[PDB]
This record gives C-alpha cells, sequence and structure tokens, in this order.
C-alpha cells in the first residue's frame, strides 16, 4: 500500500519508542524503590527527565537539516540512545552514573526523535494522497512499541532486574540500527541535502562535543531541579518576548498554551495515575493478576485502537477543545472512582483505569498528535522550538503537581491514601474543565483570526 | 508469584514460633507481603505485614506479640510470633501484593502460598 522505505521506518521508530517507554514505564518506581528517593523527589526528576527529553528535539532537527543529514541523525541518534540505554543499565554497578546516563537518553532522543518522521515525509512525492495514511500509521507504529513496553518492561524488572530491563532497551536500539542497516538501500534516494555531500567532519565534531556537553548539562539539571525550574522560566520568557515581537502567531500562541495543559496531565501517567494504580486500584482483571505499573500500556493500547477509527471521522480550535473536555473526564473519572466506587479495604476496579485513560488517550489524539503539525499553519523553525520549549515545562510542571500525591514510604492502608489521590484527581478535573470551557468561549474569535 | 511458607508448628502457651515467606521467581522486594489467618470456623483475616518500603501494618489483638520483618538478601519475609496463645490457633498464609499497600482482606493480594498450621496448647508444666 505504501513505497517500501515506509516499513523500514515504521520499525525503525517501533524499535527506537520501545527502548524509550521501557525507561519511562519503571522509572518512577525505580527511583522509589532503587535509589530510594521519595515519591516527591522521583516525581520531580521524572519531570526534568521528560522536560529534556522532549525540550532538546528542535537541536536534532536542526543537526539532520543543516548539518549531517537526515539518516546520518538517525544512526548517531540511534547510538547515542543505545548507548543511554547501556549506561542505565551498568548504572545498578556503579549508581553515580544514574544521571549522566539519563542525560545520555535525553540528549539521544534530542538527535533522534525529529528525523525519522521528517524521513517519512520525504518518502512519498509531495501531493501523494497515502500520507496522511501513512502518518496515523507512523503514530500506530509509536504506540505498538510503546504498548509492548509499557506492558512487559515492569514484568521483565519484576522477574529479572532493572539491568536487564534496560539492557533490553538498549536492544531494541541496537535492532532498529540494525533494520535501518539492512534496509539502508531502500531510501538510497531519501534525505536532506547534507546526505547526499560527504559528511563534514568539522561539523560531526561539533556536534559530539555539543552533546557531550549537553549530557552533562541534563544530567546536572536532572539532579538540581530546582535550577532546571528556574532555567524554564527564563527561557519561556525571553522566547515569548522574541515571539511576540515577530494576527496567526496569537493563534499558534494560545494553541500552545492549551497545549501546555494537556501536558502537564500526560505527564501524571507515568508518575502520579502509576502509583494510584500501584496503591489503590486491584491488580486482577479478567481473572488475570497483573504488574500495576503495566497499566500504563493502556494509553498506547487506546490510541492504537481509536487511531485507525478516529483517522475514519470545528477545525483546529474546536478538535483542540474536545481533547481538553476528554482528559477533565478523565481526571473526573479517576477521582469519582475514589470517592464513590471503591471497596471498604479502599480499592476501586481497574475498569475505571481503562476508563481514565480511554479518555486520556482521546486528548492525546486530539491535541498533540493534530498540534504541531498545525501550529505551522498559523506561521517556523522558531515557533517549532518554541512547542518543545513549552512541552518540556509543562513536563516540569507535571512533576510538580504530581508531589501533591506523593504517599510517605511508611502508610500502608490504602484508605489514607485514597482520599489524597481523590482531592488531588478531582482538583485536576475541575480546573481542566474551566479550562476547555474558556477555550470553547474563544473558539468563534480564534477560529476568526484563521480566516 | 508462587510463595512458600514454612515454620509452622506446635507450641505451648507463652512460646514462639517463626514464619517464613519466600517466592520463586518475582523478586519479593517489590510486595508487600501480608500475613493472614483461618482459625476453625471462621473466615482468614489479616495479622500483620510489612510493605515494599519496610512500612509495617498490624491486627490490633497481635500487637507487641508478632513482628513481621524482612530479609531483603535472602528474599524472605519473616513473621516472628511470642507470647502465643491458644486462640492463636490458626491455618497461616503469607500473600503477595505489589507495591506499599497492606489492604485488610484477602482480595487485595494476588499471590498465596498454601497455609501452615500454627498450633498453641494451653499446656504448662505441672505444679
Ligand atoms: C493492562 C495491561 C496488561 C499488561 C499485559 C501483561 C503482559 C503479559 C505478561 C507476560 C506473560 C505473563 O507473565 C506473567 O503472568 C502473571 C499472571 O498472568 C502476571 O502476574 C504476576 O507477575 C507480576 C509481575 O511479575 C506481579 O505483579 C503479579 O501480581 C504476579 O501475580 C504478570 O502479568 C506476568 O508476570
Ligand atoms: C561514516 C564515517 C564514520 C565517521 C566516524 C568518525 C568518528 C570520529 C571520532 C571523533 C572523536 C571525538
Ligand atoms: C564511585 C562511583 C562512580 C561511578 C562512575 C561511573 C562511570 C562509568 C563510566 C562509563
Ligand atoms: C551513515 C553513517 C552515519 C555515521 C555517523 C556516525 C558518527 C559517530
Ligand atoms: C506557567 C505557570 C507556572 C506556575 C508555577 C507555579
Amino acid at each position: 500500500q505504501q513505497p517500501r522505505p515506509f516499513f523500514m521506518i515504521f520499525f525503525v521508530e517501533l524499535w527506537e519508542r520501545f527502548g524509550y517507554y521501557g525507561v519511562q514505564g519503571v522509572l518512577a518506581v525505580f527511583f522509589v524503590k532503587q535509589l530510594g528517593f521519595s515519591q516527591e523527589q522521583a516525581f520531580v526528576t521524572f519531570g526534568a527527565f521528560a522536560a529534556l527529553v522532549y525540550g532538546l528535539i528542535s537541536i536534532g532537527g536542526y543537526v539532520g537539516d543543516h548539518l549531517l543529514g537526515t539518516k546520518r541523525t538517525i544512526v548517531l541518534g540511534a547510538l547515542v540512545l543505545a548507548i543511554g540505554y547501556f549506561m542505565t543499565g551498568m548504572s545498578l554497578l556503579k549508581p553515580d552514573l544514574i544521571f549522566i546516563a539519563l542525560g545520555t537518553i535525553a540528549v539521544g532522543n534530542g538527535l533522534f526523535k525529529a528525523n525519522p518522521a521528517s524521513l517519512l515525509s520525504k518518502c512519498y512525492p509531495p501531493k501523494d494522497p497515502r500520507l496522511d495514511g501513512a502518518f496515523t500509521l507512523f503514530y500506530m507504529s509509536i504506540n505498538i512499541g510503546s504498548l509492548i513496553a509499557l506492558s512487559l518492561a515492569p514484568v521483565i524488572a519484576d522477574r529479572f532486574g532493572y539491568s536487564v530491563t534496560y539492557n533490553l532497551c538498549g536492544a531494541g536500539l541496537i535492532i532498529a540500527l540494525l533494520v535501518y542497516i539492512a534496509c539502508r538501500g531502500m531510501v538510497k534516494d531519501i534525505g536532506s541535502e547534507p546526505d547526499f555531500r560527504p559528511m563534514s567532519f568539522s561539523k560531526l565534531l561539533y556536534v559530539l562535543l555539543g552533546s557531550v556537553v549537553m549530557i552533562f548539562v541534563c544530567a546536572w539539571l536532572m539532579h538540581n531541579v530546582e535550577v532546571a525550574n528556574l532555567v524554564l522560566i527564563v527561557l519561556s520568557i525571553v522566547v515569548t518576548i522574541i515571539f511576540f515581537r515577530q494576527n496567526k502567531m496569537f493563534v499558534a500562541f494560545v494553541l500552545m498554551l492549551e497545549a501546555v495543559v494537556f501536558y502537564i496531565l500526560y505527564a501524571q501517567m507515568p508518575t502520579s495515575l502509576n502509583f494510584f494504580a500501584i496503591n489503590n486500584v486491584h491488580h486482577e482483571i479478567l481473572g488475570f493478576s497483573i504488574n500495576p505499573v503495566s497499566f500504563q500500556a493502556l494509553n498506547p493500547f487506546w490510541v492504537v485502537l481509536a487511531s485507525p477509527i478516529l483517522a475514519g471521522i470545528l477545525s483546529m480550535p474546536m478538535k483542540f477543545t474536545l481533547g481538553m473536555f476528554m482528559c477533565s473526564l478523565g481526571f473526573l473519572t479517576a477521582a469519582a472512582a475514589g470517592m464513590w466506587f471503591a471497596d471498604a479495604q479502599g480499592l476501586t476496579s481497574p475498569w475505571f483505569i481503562v476508563l481514565v485513560y480511554l479518555f486520556q488517550s482521546l486528548g492525546e489524539l486530539f491535541i498533540s498528535a493534530l498540534g504541531l503539525a498545525m501550529i505551522a499553519a498559523l506561521v517556523m523553525g522558531f515557533i517549532l522550538g518554541m512547542w518543545f520549549l513549552t512541552q518540556a515545562a509543562a513536563f516540569l510542571l507535571g512533576g510538580y503537581v504530581a508531589t501533591f500525591t506523593a504517599v510517605p514510604d511508611n502508610i500502608t492502608d490504602p484508605l489514607e491514601t485514597l482520599p489524597v489521590y481523590t482531592n488531588v484527581f478531582g482538583k485536576i478535573g475541575l480546573v481542566t474543565l474551566g479550562v476547555a470551557v474558556v477555550m470553547l468561549l474563544m473558539v468563534p474569535w480564534l477560529k476568526r483570526m484563521i480566516a | 508469584v508462587q510463595l512458600v511458607e514454612s515454620g509452622g508448628g506446635l507450641v505451648q502457651a507463652g512460646g514462639s514460633l517463626r514464619l517464613s515467606c519466600a517466592a520463586s521467581g518475582p523478586t519479593l522486594s517489590n510486595y508487600a507481603v501480608g500475613w493472614f489467618r483461618q482459625a476453625p470456623g471462621k473466615e482468614r483475616e489479616f495479622v500483620a505485614g510489612i510493605n515494599w518500603s519496610s512500612g509495617l501494618r498490624y491486627k490490633d489483638v497481635v500487637k507487641g506479640r508478632f513482628t513481621v520483618s524482612r530479609d531483603n538478601v535472602k528474599d524472605t519475609v519473616y513473621l516472628q510470633m511470642n507470647s502465643l496463645k491458644p486462640e492463636d490457633t490458626a491455618v497461616y498464609y503469607c500473600a503477595a501484593r505489589f507495591g506499599g499497600m497492606l489492604p485488610l482482606q484477602p482480595s487485595g493480594y494476588a499471590n498465596w502460598g498454601q497455609g501452615t498450621q500454627v498450633t498453641v496448647s494451653s499446656h504448662h508444666h505441672h505444679h
């Protein structure tokens, strides 16, 4: 149905995302159990890690476009990523390595993330009808890898330990690289312009030096999340001032702020919603016991089922508004489940969490899947950078928000933890409802500006 | 996923016994381990437990007599039962739930040992 290079990009993306989500699904638990962080520390540290992973994406796009070439930057990113995963596995021998290893994952993603999608864009002549389907399938590839990793990585870490889990993340990256190398010939006429000139070693060294520096800067910021907050606040004011100086930008700015709220809520799945599942949900569904950390796999699960369907079925501000209403309902459902539908021992049916994750995933499909693609319609590289920066700020804020659900390690009674989760989730859902209403009220004006 | 209990037996009032729980596959370190007991003609009831981060929970009627503790090297959990009384007589089970919570009812736990009989006799030496 699709050009041959589509299938290579599909499976490279799948395996890279498998590696990443293998880490994300277990990271907060790893912080608490293996490193002895409190739940607050683990949550803010995860926020900083995720912020760095997403905030640097603009650099790897620049490197792929103008310095080394898309295909070269896929290879370099994949190698740095595999090194990071193996460094994380080694961090169990040498714990002092952990932050450096995570910085290496962050920088790796920053080099890698933009480039397979960029490559995929080039596999179709520019007005090929198959493009839309190709990107829906690309997103499904991302979410199949995420589904497998979030299902299995907690089981693997429980049964064999974290070093094996992280080494398997690295192996997933290695097999992404092997699939690329084996299929290299399929993309021989595909790439950005530097891909087809001989590689500039001057530029290659500038990229390796900048990467190493960035690895150390990321490790430092994740260890010191207070200065990370400071840095991002300063960066945001500066970028907003530059943006305002340079009426479709006003619409791009407002849609970006709404996306910020969405990413704050997305950041709860690996942190507060994960520990909500651990502490206050039954670990049995359809008669099968499961690792409660695996409940995170409900996000890609619902995306995989809903993206074809939802591809089959207003315009921008209203789609964004709908997504915000879905997210509101996800957190109100979590709160309601805890307030009214819990056991006398304090436990809720896991079907409430299946529904929470459905709501959250529909929100994802409406906001972030369909976001900077159509922020690019109001504007270009600068706004791309701003989107990633604001999403990094959102993950830092999300980690901070998650700390309101942190439970001390000596609490053992689910009836003590249930009211904390319900209070926080109910207030998140109400604030998000308010945001959705203000979005709705602005839809006519916003939609006017696009005219 | 499968827990083996050991260490039950017969003891006179005021004596002591130690139960131990070990898991074949999953590292027990990630699990809250609760000890339940079922006396003749009653339901399983929570006795005592330790979560994955050394938090402890106890039934009122066993505080000051039972201690739950954990050897994370041997991947083992212990219930030390001192000052035993006839009414501590029961089948004892360890049960394991992932995480930090020790819920009170058997349905909060997915993994269960097979059970060990503990009997406490009113026997005392003749005066
Ligand atoms: C909602 C998302 C569901 C995720 C799907 C899980 C993938 C299947 C797991 C691999 C094959 C099953 O292997 C195993 O099966 C038993 C019962 O089925 C499950 O359960 C057992 O292991 C896990 C973790 O190791 C424990 O938290 C659990 O309480 C224990 O009873 C686990 O899920 C899985 O360790
Ligand atoms: C495709 C040619 C491979 C080029 C690899 C060169 C790596 C240089 C090492 C520089 C050390 C800082
Ligand atoms: C004393 C612990 C120091 C750990 C440093 C780990 C560095 C490994 C480099 C690959
Ligand atoms: C196609 C080969 C890319 C080379 C990049 C490796 C730099 C360490
Ligand atoms: C951008 C909003 C920040 C709020 C921090 C308390």
